Parts: C-alpha cells; structure tokens; sequence
DNA sequence: GGCTG
DNA sequence: TTTTTTTTTTTT
C-alpha cells in the first residue's frame, strides 16, 4: 500500500468532519475527528471517538463509539465518491 | 553475521551454491534483514539467480514497506560489501550462526507452548502442540545442519551400500519359528511393531501369546492394558503358561495347590523373565506416563524391560496434541510416532494392536486401504501383521496373518500363513 | 500453594505416603518455602518421621540463616493448620505444582546451557551440558507424575491373583440359564451390555424382558426410556410379570379384581426389587442428566440401581459434542464411552439397544459390520448380542439370538441360540 | 442473595444435595458472582466435590480473568461464611431467586428477539430464534420449581396405571374395520404414522380417505399440503365425501343443486366435525410454523385439531437443522422427530405420506429397506403401512397395504390384506 | 529504472538489439529521462548504431534545451554505467516497466476521452478520439509484449520445427536396438511409459534394467521405490552394471576388491550419469510429492533428472483423490494422469510398470481389452510394452515383448519380439 | 485524553 | 483425514 497518499487524502476527508485535530508527532499521522457515520457521542458534543491512523501499512480509520473500522478507501469509496475518483488515480499517478 | 551473510549471497557463488538451500527466512531478525533476504528469495524465486545491487533497489522502490522499513532495507543494501575471506570459515560460521537462531526459535516456542498450555479451556489457543511435544521440536532445531542427503546415490554412496549387504541388524527371535522365517530372524530393538486385528477376533490373544514367548525366552516384558484389567490380562499369561483353560480358571476347575505347584515350577527355571502388567484408564495414558512408569520400575523394583506391550493405540493419549484436537488419523499417527520414539530411546521391542475399519471385519482379505483410525500408521510402523478369522477359521480353530508391511523382510513371500489360535489357553500354535 | 502441600506435609499422614518419595528442594521456590522445605526434609532425614511444628521451630533455632530468610521462615512456619481438603484434589493440585515447577527449571536449565554454548571455550563452563542434551533435559521433567504403583509381576502376585479369581461379585445371573452359560456366570458390573436388531423386531421387549427377570431376582433396574412413555413400557413390565396378555390388557380381559391380586401377589414376595420407569425426549439426555437423575433418585427414594436399561444409545445426546457438531462415528462412540464410564462409576450392568442399517433388516443374519451407528459401539461393548427373526422363525414365535461381540465369555462356543420370544407377554422364553 | 446461595454451597451436604441438580450459571451475575460459580462448577465437574475456600483460592490464582474480577472474587470467597439456617428457608428462598432470575433472562431474551427480527434481512445476526419461539421460551421460565419428577415406580405406582387402561381416551378409532383390527382400537394420540406407496400410487388418496372417515367420526382434521393446492385437496374430499368421481366435476356432470342439497345435507347431521386445509409452499413450513398455525387456528377460528395430517414430511423443513447442511438421513429423521414431539405436545394423531426408493416402484413388494429418504424415519414412526399396487391389482381396482411397523400389535397378522381404492371418488373402501 | 534501461541501451547489444523495437518516448517521462531517450533515438535515427557518451554529451551541447532541462540531462548522463546485469532479468523488468507506463498512459487517455466528450457540442477538440475508440485504446495497451510466444504457430514456425525433425530434439533412445526400432529413435520427453507384466514377471527387472541403460547411456536417473528400500533397488541396479549375481552379494561370493574396483572403473567412464534412489512408503507417494522431491534435488542436489522411473504405478497414490484403494480403476486413471503430467511439466521421460489381467495372465496374448487398468491405462500412455514369460521362453531364459499402444509409431510394425532376460543380473539383452 | 483490529 | 447414511452411475 501507499502510505503517505493514504494520510494526504485522509485528512481531506476527515477535515469536513467537525473536531478535526491532527495528532501528528515526530514518527506517527493520526487524525481525530467526530465519527460521521453515528454523530459520535450524543450526550457529549465535544467527544471526537473517529480515528485515523496512518502510520500503519493502511492508513485504517476506527470508531470508537460505535465501532466502525474501515479502510481510507473503503470511507471514499462509501462517502465521498467525488475524492474517491482521485484517489484512485493518484496511486497510478505515483506508481 | 546477518550483514556478512547476505554480502557473500549477493556477491560470492561458491558460498551461495553452498548456504542457499539451507537458508530460511526464520534465522533472520525481524528489521531490515529479514526484509532484505525476503528480497533475495523473491528474486531467486522469479530468476533462478542471484540478484545485484541494482536488482534489489529496483525490488526494494517495487515492495509495499513502511518508512522505517524502507529506510532500514536500502541502508542495510547500502552497507553491503564484498569482504574478501575464506570460503572455509564463511560456511561454518554460516552453520554456526543458523544453528543459534534454530535453537533461539525453538525455545521460543516452547516458552509459547508452555504459556498457552496454562491458559484456562475455551480461551486458550488450538492447534498449538501441548507441553508433551516440547522435546520433539527440541530435537529438530539441534539436527539443522548444512549438509542433506535427500536419497541414495549411486556411485556416491557405495560403501555405506557395502556395509549395509555385509552388515546384519541384531535381531530379538520369537519362539514360533514362522515368525522367525518371515522375519529372518526376528525383531529388532527400536521398532514399532502392530498386529491390527477386527473387533473381538485376537488382538489381545496374540498379543499375550508373544508376551507369554518372550517371557519363556528370559526377557523382561512390560505389559501395558490400556483397556483390561491387570488380573484379567495376567490370567490370559497363566493360561497360556499354565496350559489351564480360562474356563476351567473361572470355573474353579483347577485347585489352589495345582496352580501353586505350577507356579513354582516355571519359577524353579533360570531361562524365566519378569513380565509386569500395568492398567491405565481408556485415554489416561501417554508415552511420557509409560516413560515415567519405566522410570518408577528400575528405581524401585531394578526393571528394566525389553518387549514392552501396549494393548491398544487407539486408546492412548496423543502425547503431542492436546486430547479432541486433530482428526483421527492425525492423532494416532502423532501417537505412532512417540511410541517409536519411546521403543528407540529405550530399545525395547514394542508391540501394539490397532483396530481395522468395518469393511475389513468379516473380509477373508485385508490391505493397507482397511486401517480404521488411520492409514499413516504403517508409514510410522516397522512390522504390522493381520489378523482374518472371519467365518470358518473359527470352526477350525485357525486364523490367518496378512503381513502388510514387513520392513524386516519381503512381505510378498509368506504373505499368507495359517496360525492355530486355541483361545481357551490364549497361544497360537503352528500347523506345521 | 506451597503454604497448603507444606502444612499438609507436616500435618498429614497419608499426604506425606504419596507425595514425600517425588519432592526436591528445586520445586518449591528460592525463599522462604525453600528453607522451610530443607528444614522438613534434614529433619526427616535426621529423624525417620514428620517433623511436628514445635520441633521445626527448634530445628530452625538451630539452623543458620540471614535476618531476612529467617523472617520470612518463621512467618511461613506461623502460617500451618490441619485444613482437612479433600485427598484427590490435593494430590492432583500438588502433581500440577510439581510439573509446572519442573518443566519451568528445565527451561531455564536449556537457557543457560544455550547462554553458554555461545562463549568462547575458555570462558565458558565445563560443568553445564552441551546443547545435545537439551532433548533429555525436557523430557525427564515431563516424566514426574506422581504414581508409585508398577503393576502385577505374575510371579511375585499369583496368591494374590489366586484370590481375585475367587472374587465373584462382579458377575450378576441372567435368569436365564441360556446366557449365563454363554456368559460364564451372568453380565458384570460396570459394563457396556448392547442388543442390537433391526426395527420392529423386539429391542425394547427384550430390555423390558431383561428388566422383569432382574426385577425378580430382587435388584434395582431404572429403565430410561427415549420414545415410549413411562405408562406404555410399565405396561409392557406387567404383561411380563403378571403373565396375562399385551391386548388382554388393552381388551378389558383382565377384571381389577385379578389385576390387584397379581400386585399384591408379586408385593408379598421378598424376591422382587424396585423398578422405576424414567422417560426422556429424544435427543436430550446422557450420563450428565443421569448422573442428575441417579442423585435424585437415591435422596428421594432409597434406591440405588444395579441394572440400568437405556431405550436406546443413539437417540441419546452427547455430553460434549452439540447435537450435529460431528458425524455418526464420533458422537455414537462418545455417547457409548461416557455410558460405559457412568456404568463403571456406579458399579451397574448398563443395557441399551442399537440400530442396524438397511442391508440386514430382511437378512437371515447380521454381523458386526450391521451397525447403523458408528462402529465404535461395537469396541466400548462388551456382550453386544444380535436379535434375528424371519419368516420361519415367526412362524415358530422364535427369534434367533447371533452372539456378536463376547467380552465375557467364547464368542462362537454356542454362536447361535433359538429363543421363545412371545411378543404378546413381552417375555423371552428359553428353549429346551 | 448470591452471597447466602454460595456459602451454602460450600458449607452445607444436605443445600447442595438439593439445589445444585438445577444452580445453573446465568442466574447469578455478570462480574464476580459468576466468576466464583464457575470456579465452584468447574471444581465440581473435575474432582465431584465441594471446594473448600483454599480450593477456591488455588482456583482462583489459577485463573486468567483480569485486576477487576480478580479483586471481586477474592472479596467474594472472603465474604463468604457459615451462618445459622434452617433448610426450609433457604431452600424456598433459592427456588424464589432461581425462579426471578429465570424470568429475568426470559424477558431479556424476548426483547433482544424482538428488537433483532425488527432488522433488514441479511443483517439480522442469524442464529438467533425467531418471534414464533417468543411464547415457548417463557414457558421454559415457568417449568423451573425445585420439583424434577423422578419418574415412575412400577410398585409403588400401580392405581394410576391401571386408571389408564379402560380410560381409551388415548386411541382414536378408524372407520374401516381392518384398520381397527390390525390397531387393536384405531390409533393414538402423540403418534406418527406413516403411508409408503410410491410415485403416484396412492399416499395422499389413502391420506385424504383417512381425513373423510375421521371427518365423519365427529373429528376436527388440520390437512397441512406441502405439494397440492387447497383447492385440489378440497376436491378430493369433495369426491369422497359427496360419492361425486372426480370426473364428473371436472366434465361438469354434477349441478349445484345437487353440490348444494348433499353439502347441507352434510351440514344437518351432528355426527360431523370440522375440517381444515392449509397449504405451505415445499420446503417452506416446520414444527414451528405447525405450532404457530395451531395457535392463530386456536384464537381466530376456535379450531382445535385431533387429526392433524401432513402430506409429505420428506417435503417440511427442520426446525433445528440449517437447509441442506446435514445428508437426508440425518435432516429426515430430525423431521420426523420433531413432527412427533408436535404429535404428543398438542395431543394429536399424526398421519405422514413417505416416499420409497426408486427401487421399489413398480416392484409387487415394497420392503421397510425400501423407505426413500431415511432410514431413522422407520424408527421414530409409531406405524407405518406400505402401499402397493401392481397392474393386476390395478385392472381390479385394489390395492395391497402391507403393515411394515406396527407399534400398535403384532405385524405378523394380517401382514398384507387387499384395500378397494376406488381412484375416481378418493376412497378406501374394505373386501370383507 | 529508467536509469539501468538507458544505461543498458547506451553500454550493451542484445539488449539492445531485443528491446529496441518496443522502446517509444512517451514510455519514459516528462522530463530528464524523456530528453535523454530523445537524444539517444535522434542519435539511432542519424546514425544508425548506438551512441557513446561522448557524442551524447555533444549532442546535448548542440541542443535546444533551458537550463533546468540541460542540468537534468547532464546529471542523468552523468548517471549512467556500464555495469552487468543478467540479460534475462534485465528483459522481464523492463517489460514490465514498459507495460506499467503504456497502461498509464492509456488510461489517462480515456480519462481525457470521457471528460472531453462531457462538454458543449460546439466547444471541444475535433482530434481527441471518440468514446467508441475506448475499448480498442486499452486493448493496444494490452497488446505490449517484448516476445509473442503463445503456443506453436504453423507456418511460422517451421524452420524451427524442421529443425526439431532432423536433430530428433525429443527422443531418448533406449540402449537397446529392438526397442529403438520400434520407437523411431527412443522414448519421447514429456512422456509416460508403462510395462504389463504377466503371471511370473517382475515389475521392476524391467524398470532396473532401463535405468541401468539410461545410466550407461550418461543421464540423469531418479528411481523412486514403493515396495522396496533404495539398498535394494541399487543393489539390483549393481546386479545389472557390476555383472555380479544378484545371490552372489547376498551370499558373499564378490568381495569388496572386487566391488569397488568395478566401482571405480565405472567411475572413470565420462559417459556415466548420476542414479538418485528415493523411497516412500505404499501409497504414501502422489505425484505432488514427486514434485517437491525434484525441487529438493534440485535445490540441494543440484540434481536435475531427465528420466524419472516409478517402482509400480498401483502402489502409488492419486493426488487429489483423499483415497489408496488396493486395487480401484478410478486411483489408476488418476495416477496416469498425474504422472504424465509431471513428465509433461519436467520435460523428462517417466516410467511405470503395471500388472495384466488375468485373462492376459493365463494368455500369452495380451490385449488391451486383457488389462486390470482398461480404457485408463491404454488411454494416458504414450507407449504400453507388453511382457510374457511361458515356462517354453522361462526354460530358454526369454521373454515375450508385445507392444499394446506406441504412440510413438505404428503398434503392428514390430509387435511381437524375444528379449534375453537375466532374472540373476536382472538385465534385458537382446536376441539375434 | 487518549484508547482499535 | 475418516465416517456414515442415500443416490446415481459405471465397471467388471
Ligand atoms: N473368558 C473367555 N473365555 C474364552 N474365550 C474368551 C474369553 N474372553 C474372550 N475370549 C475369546 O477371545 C477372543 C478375542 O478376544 P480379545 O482378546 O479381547 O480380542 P480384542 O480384539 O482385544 O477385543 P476388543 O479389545 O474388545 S476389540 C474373543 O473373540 C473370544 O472368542
Ligand atoms: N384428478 C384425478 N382424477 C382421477 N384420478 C386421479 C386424479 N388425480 C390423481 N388420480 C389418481 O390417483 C393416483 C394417486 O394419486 P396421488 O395421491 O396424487 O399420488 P401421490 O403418491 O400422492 O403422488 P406423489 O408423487 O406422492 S406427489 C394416481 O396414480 C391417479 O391414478
Ligand atoms: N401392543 C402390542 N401388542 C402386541 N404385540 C406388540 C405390541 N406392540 C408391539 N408388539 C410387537 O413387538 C414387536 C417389536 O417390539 P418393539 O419393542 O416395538 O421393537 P423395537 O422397535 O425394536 O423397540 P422400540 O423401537 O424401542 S419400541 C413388534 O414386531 C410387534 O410384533
Ligand atoms: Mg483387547
Ligand atoms: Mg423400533
Ligand atoms: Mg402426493
């Protein structure tokens, strides 16, 4: 897999979600956002439970309330086909 | 030596042609030298050669690997040199250096294996081998080695040929010469020896007369029923020593002081062994309990036996695999082999009897394509017999013995030979 | 839990037989439970007995050792008492302990010889082993089961096997002289006893005539039924005992009048035992539910049964495997294992019928091959008789009874016996 | 109450004795309550004892579960303590606790089913019951009472048999006096009997002719019709009923004037019951689907069935088995129990149609080696008659019913006797 | 890559000369690599040979390039060595690079063809392909391979083929005249070849007899044994290559001056091959074992076999199958396939022996019809010889060859011939 | 204020 | 990898 075009698109993707950080220290990229699939915490509004990581093989995303695990491609391929079209491509672009 | 290892693969032929085929991706820690030699065995894999520096950068830009694992391939590629040594001390520090990491794996394993074994059922982890497989994985990291032989060559190994036709294995006779002849000579010390039988037709019987011959033969006979009583298998011994029919023993035929007298008699001749029977529970018993119980008889009785029996293989623990694990034949053939592994260590003659499937009970013939529990035994076995008492033999008080595999002899020369099975004395006679 | 095997070494007698001959100072720790250990084994050792507390407070007054060992020796010391756990758990805790402890030293024992393979031959000990006996070193650790008794010696024993001979109490008669005489005396106690036929050809009525004939010689029979209901198979019980008719009752032939007579009859009789009918759906019930239902039985009523009937093997449920987990020849063998095990724990006479496939259910024969469950019935049976009728033989209202598999007795002396079977009265009648 | 229940079972023989066959582990807790049952079932299970609180504490460090259910254990065992009881309270106490919890788990189990089957399909977590099991399940909450039958003592019980043998209200007659004889009295309640014809011979005539008699014979008739039409099997009975052939109302030789006089006719006698078709496409309707159909005819139609008939249970499927996992034999012979506890659940003759082997068709003798689907189906099948017709029994419009397994009396009499199918009016009509 | 493809145009010439034709500009890039490939086919167009770096660096001083492209090309011929790499390597890589880029290509071209065609009609380009040209633009990506090889092509590969017919490229021939004869020239590769033996003749006298021709004759020999240990196997091949008895080693008539003398003599020869004895246990071998066994040889061994015989074709096992039937037509059909297509994939002469039937064992003719393997063996054997031995030929020391199926060449041109069979030296000479 | 597989 | 039911087919 292609690591760092994984963490590029990701964070487009995660950048609309709202309580969007970007944990990023000297050797890890992972992304907090709140999870778009369940609205995160319904009590709490200021809980951001959706992970990215991408320092891994596969820059996965994971939910942690209501326990979505997913690939970056599989999240563009579901919720955002228009970013999903690009990102494809790019990777022929790079290899 | 990891980095001089991988120098003198890419860049040396004589050490290549050497270490190649003995080379593993297991001796390799998990950084950028496995990463790199994983590399290497793709690029032999796909081109039969030796790749180059250029090869390898041209794999490492077309390998899916993180930064670090990236950065740490091409840096390790980079330090790569050819450092000019002999081809005399590169191949055994080569060997050396397998051989630790063979041993360093297995002792992680083992230290694994012990750990899951701990773990409480329904949690622990399945298929992983028990604690009683520990020294068999033990035994297989000292035997690495970079030299194999894979089959006999001609021309190449001619004198071991030689002293193989001059030389002759010592042999434990029996006492019934047709085994003799179809054994030339009889048993040998290590070996796995199976009288496979059907359901109640003389699995025990003929495994209590060979036990009653040795012991007329001053050997030391352990007899372990995994499935009879101890008194039920010793007066199966009596009867056939003491020419006393089981019927005329539980009727009360025979007084007290007639079977004294008799015992006495076989006790007054010096040409006499021990033979000590033993009772385990159905499933209860394995090769390290029998190793145990061997343990416990020469320390506390100086027993040390030679013609070790088991009654039952189907019915003892796998020693290896934990208990409803594996399939039938996976488990029996895993039982198998400790077995031998037992009769090698302690060179002792072992004899069992394993059960034929359905078809075979009842069938005048038998083949190797009958086996119930599993068709691997006769791979681990050394002598494996039959037993065909099917319709009439019983009439006529016979049987008869297919020889299914004889590695002591040609098993396609006495195939077939009519044994006298008198089941009231519990002994086979000859029709000669 | 060495607080636990030190205070029951110290303060139990039959503890300290079976555990003391298999303890090392190896086992326990390297602290305080060593010390305290070493202190019990120099005074046993000084002294031929058990140590009480007083004297291994003297013992370690006497004995040198640092502040710390010697604080942590009398805290241990403080810690005994009685505790009186139950003995088979003990000894079975403390052989874990024991292996868990052994095998743990030999691991470390393998580290180290590695640790020292790999230093220079100048530095490295010549004390430690090489690594060719690293194999050994884990086997001789997993060998330390705690068991004393080697077995018969067939010459050091044979009054003592004398003596067994005499025992029979095991056997228990048949009521008929037919199979007591094929039987050497009647079926023994925890046995797996099996009559197998085709169906609709008399299973249940020879359990049900098995059960009157043990009923009228004064045991307990608990017949377990798997399709019938308890009022049927009773019916079935008292056409056979009251000797009268199946549809006579069904009739209205028989007045209450005689019905109350024949029960108070058969009441006043001191040879008549106990009889209880247990029905269970198909498919829900083995050695589990009747380990249960034997509990209940003995608490409510003062009943223990020597004969236990079961309708059927196979419409029983296994224990550990689900109910379609596995095929036919596994979970048939499981349920045929477990109910031998639960014979040979409560010391009964187990009968059960079995089912024979389509190929023998119009034959003038059926073998051992006939079995339409798994083939592994007929290996944990032990007198697994076979019900043939034809056209002639009911014609006769004679079934032939085919001996298929005898444990107890000579399978093919009397191989095929005729017997009287009057389906009406439910009864077998023998044949003179 | 937890705490009470456990201490009991650890420091009182006679409360165990009592309430242990039914403590079982989901009536405690999720955390620590559980935990140290199933340390104390666990014990149980491998030694048949009650664990002391140093077996407890022993098990419990030889435990795998976490910081949290540790430390809530140990406080468990700690806590736990002998106090001064009576029998009585604790025993009613314990079967109230037993009872609450049962039905707790049994409401819970009911919404989680109901909050499940509201999900779209494919994602509705499988393996979980569906709503037509809701009531059941409750009804397993309320058979929960300290009070488990021990069964029936032939003795001790013997009035209340003898008040079941001019009761009759089991048995159901027939209409035709053939069927009655061979039966002794017609058929019984909780019964599955079954018809063996063939392709196209009969085994759904013969079943409507059974549903017209018993219709006459003031019963209520449930016909279930997996492969015809409810209108094809209204017109059967229509045929039967009226003496109208089939042909006739095809090519219109009846008018509805006379349809109308015979159907009211019909109506105005007393001696009529009621009768039901229904029809469920093949492979589509199981034990559960009967049941369910039972209910809604209970409420909405105050139908309460005696006679319920099936048209083919080869054609049903199980309600326990996944489709086309297990062979036929298995899956049949699951069938045909499962339509039999129906049978004896709702107190009803059950009448089945089964086919035979290819083998058999067009053969002048149909064998019970001969039944198509399963050879279990025989077993689990109170009665049974085989169907066949020839071209000479054709040509003079009779057919031979053969009793293959007769549970209700001896099938060697009148084994085969000649019916007088008349296949234009759907009818079985006698010789004598 | 990029910078080894243009470095290996620039500095070698079967490179060149193989990866010219499918080089294009648009394969490389849009920047330095792109300007260098321009350079280098400008220079090829002008002069027609491949230019020096010198003259490459003079036409990029007489260039139109900017500064950053003059940096690029500068650096990049800079960059470039003449270092070896292998041909075959270098080929496939580039291959693939050239497939990678034209895929990219083609695929951005329709990403271009799609989202012009999604524009207004009156604004777009006129030479951008329309969406109906997408399918074939993608297929020209997929038609870019630097060698078209798929299967044989007549009429363009008939100067090849010729070259086959007259340098007999595929036959092996046999050492013995007759059997060269009757073959055209030998056995084929890629082929499986069987021997029939009739009542009274060994399998492997034959086989052994092959192998030591082969052997003489300077090939690679791989002889795998069923029924047999490779001692003895290799002591029937020194029977036949040493000249002694084979009961004269047995009973130790030739000693070892003698043995290793002829050894050595035979070691001197340069026209000798290498003879791998392999055994395996009956029905432990398929031919996927086969296979692992040849990669180990060649791995370890480097030992690369050209003739492969097969102790027995029935003991051995089908793959595939999960079945070892003694003696089953369906495991012989497989195993002839199996077998023949390892010879097929091994490009190597295989052999087998497999027994007549009984018909063509009391027959001195055999047909094909007279086969224990009918329509299985005569269906995957290119070439069936046939041996009978009489008592007349047996009294003669002769054996009947008959040739059942040549595909090689006619079966009735030399069907019938007498060998010389020596059963003590197990040879085949031939007969005038 | 982070936490997955 | 064996085991057992049922069927269908085919080969001898
Ligand atoms: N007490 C006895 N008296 C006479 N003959 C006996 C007696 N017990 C067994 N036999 C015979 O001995 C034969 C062989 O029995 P075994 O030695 O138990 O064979 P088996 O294979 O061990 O039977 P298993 O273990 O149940 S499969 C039986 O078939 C009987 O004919
Ligand atoms: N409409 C009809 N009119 C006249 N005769 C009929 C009619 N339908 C059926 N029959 C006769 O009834 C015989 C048996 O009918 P069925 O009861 O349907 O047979 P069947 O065994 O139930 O069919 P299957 O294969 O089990 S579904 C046939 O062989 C016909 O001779
Ligand atoms: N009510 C009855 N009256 C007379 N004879 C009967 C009666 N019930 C059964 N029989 C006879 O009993 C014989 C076989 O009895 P069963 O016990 O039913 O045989 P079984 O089927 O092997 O036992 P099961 O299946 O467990 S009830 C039948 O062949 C009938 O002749
Ligand atoms: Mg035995
Ligand atoms: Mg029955
Ligand atoms: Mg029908």
């Amino acid at each position: 897999s292609i690591p760092w075009i994984d963490n590029e698109f990701a964070y487009r993707a995660l950048a609309h979600l709202p309580k969007f950080t970007q944990v990023n220290n000297s050797s890890t990229f992972k992304l907090r956002f709140r999870c778009p699939v369940c609205g995160d915490s319904k009590t709490d509004q200021n809980k951001a439970r959706g992970w990215y990581y991408g320092d891994n093989n596969e820059g996965n995303i994971h939910c942690y309330n209501c326990n979505y695990h997913a690939p970056i491609g599989i999240y563009l391929k579901e919720f955002e086909p228009d970013l999903y079209r690009e990102y494809i491509f790019e990777i022929r672009k790079e290899k | 030596m990891v980095e001089i290892i991988l120098s003198h693969l890419i860049f040396d032929q004589a050490y290549f042609s050497k270490v190649w085929p003995y080379m593993d991706s297991e001796y390799f820690e998990s950084g950028p030298a496995k990463n790199t030699f994983k590399l290497i065995k793709s690029h032999v894999n796909e081109y039969h050669s030796v790749p180059s520096i250029n090869a390898l950068n041209v794999a490492l830009e077309n390998s899916s690997f993180t930064e670090t694992e990236y950065s740490g391939v091409k840096t390790l590629i980079s330090k790569l040199a050819d450092s000019p040594e002999d081809h005399s001390w590169l191949v055994k520090e080569t060997e050396k250096y397998v051989q630790q990491r063979a041993m360093f794996n297995a002792t992680s394993k083992i230290i694994e294996i012990q750990t899951n074994a701990e773990l409480p059922p329904e949690k622990r982890n399945k298929k992983m081998p028990d604690v009683g497989a520990i020294p068999d994985i033990m035994r297989q990291a000292l035997s690495i080695s970079f030299d194999s032989y894979v089959g006999h060559d001609w021309m190449d190994d001619y004198e071991a040929r030689w002293l193989s036709y001059m030389n002759k294995a010592r042999k434990v006779p029996f006492k019934l010469r047709i085994l003799n002849k179809i054994t030339k000579g009889g048993a040998e010390t290590g070996t796995l020896n199976v009288l496979m039988a059907g359901v109640n037709v003389g699995k025990s019987l003929g495994l209590c007369s060979l036990a009653a011959d040795y012991l007329q033969l001053g050997h030391n006979v352990l007899y372990i029923s995994m499935e009879m009583a101890e008194e039920v298998c010793a007066k199966r011994i009596d009867a056939n020593m003491l020419d006393v029919s089981l019927d005329d023993i539980d009727d009360g035929h025979i007084s007290y002081a007639e079977y004294k007298g008799k015992m006495e008699k076989w006790r007054e001749k010096s040409t006499l062994g021990r033979l000590i029977v033993k009772q385990y529970p159905t499933g209860g018993a394995d090769a390290n309990t029998f190793r145990s119980l061997l343990n416990e008889l020469k320390l506390k009785k100086n027993f040390v036996p030679t013609i070790i029996i088991v009654d039952y293989l189907g019915i003892c623990k796998s020693c290896r695999i934990r208990v409803y694990s594996e399939n039938s034949y996976t488990t029996v053939k895993a039982i198998a082999e400790e077995l031998r592994a037992l009769a090698v260590e302690t060179e002792t003659v072992l004899w069992t009897a394993a059960q034929v499937g359905k078809q075979a009970w009842d069938s005048s013939d038998v083949n190797m394509s009958d086996i119930a529990e599993s068709a691997g035994l006769p791979a681990t076995a050394d002598f494996m017999l039959a037993v065909i008492e099917t319709e009439e033999l019983a009439a006529a008080e016979q049987q008869l013995i297919k020889q299914i595999k004889s590695r002591y002899g040609d098993k396609n020369k006495w195939n077939k030979f009519l044994m006298g099975v008198q089941k009231g004395n519990q002994k086979w006679v000859e029709i000669e």
